[PDB]
């Protein structure tokens, strides 16, 4: 039995930690909703 | 139960202790999460019950109490924020410039940020605070790193 608990508001935070890269990837999406890499 | 707009953890008592299996967004009275978090099961909110209303395994999305309400889209240029809600940890905003998933049916934005599986369903936001998609369905690239699609539904 699953339940939900509030965790916060949805708002843009000014001066948040900025991280992560921006890769451009060729992918495929199967009928089961799974993404895979296409080479 | 609690119907206030916002971000929520999705918990279960089935396994050892209380375990966070995902996250979701309550907006306009509807709860939105990824299909792989709930597998379409009903949810509890305090004393109330939320029943699935719409879902699709291929999009990997599900809405409860009503139709999918989130319609904002990544503009393809701007930085966005993942409002990550990790298990046992406080909600935190992380700003990033999305990459791209290129498919035979078009391109989708993607965020290269690595969080535990129980963070699936955490919303990705634009500068106006609008939810442009949910985090948690993606791929593991060459170096073992995780890249999630910016998954968005359709508002009928
Ligand atoms: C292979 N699966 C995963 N690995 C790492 C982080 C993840 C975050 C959300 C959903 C799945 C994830």
């Amino acid at each position: 039995d699953m339940y939900i608990e509030r965790a916060g508001d949805i708002t843009w935070e000014k001066d948040a930690e900025v991280t992560g890269n921006s890769p451009r990837l060729d992918v495929a999406l199967d009928e089961s909703g799974d993404f895979s890499l296409v080479e | 139960g609690e119907t206030t707009d916002g971000v929520y953890r999705v918990m279960t008592r089935r396994l050892l202790g209380s375990t966070q299996v995902g996250v979701g967004v309550m907006q306009e009275g509807v709860f939105h999460t990824m299909w792989h978090v709930t597998k379409g099961a009903a949810l509890r909110s305090g004393e109330g019950r939320l029943d699935p209303y719409w879902g699709d395994v291929k999009q990997d999305l599900v809405s409860y109490c009503g139709p999918w309400k989130l319609d904002a889209a990544w503009d393809g240029l701007s930085e966005v924020q993942l409002l990550a809600v990790p298990p046992g940890e406080r909600a935190k905003n992380i700003q990033t410039l999305p990459g791209i998933f290129k498919t035979k049916d078009g391109d989708i934005g993607a965020v290269a940020l690595d969080y535990p599986a129980g963070t699936s369903g955490s919303p990705i936001l634009d500068k106006c605070g609008r939810v442009i998609g949910l985090y948690g369905n993606g791929v593991v690239i060459k170096n073992g790193s995780y890249v999630s699609a910016i998954t968005q539904g359709k508002r009928e």
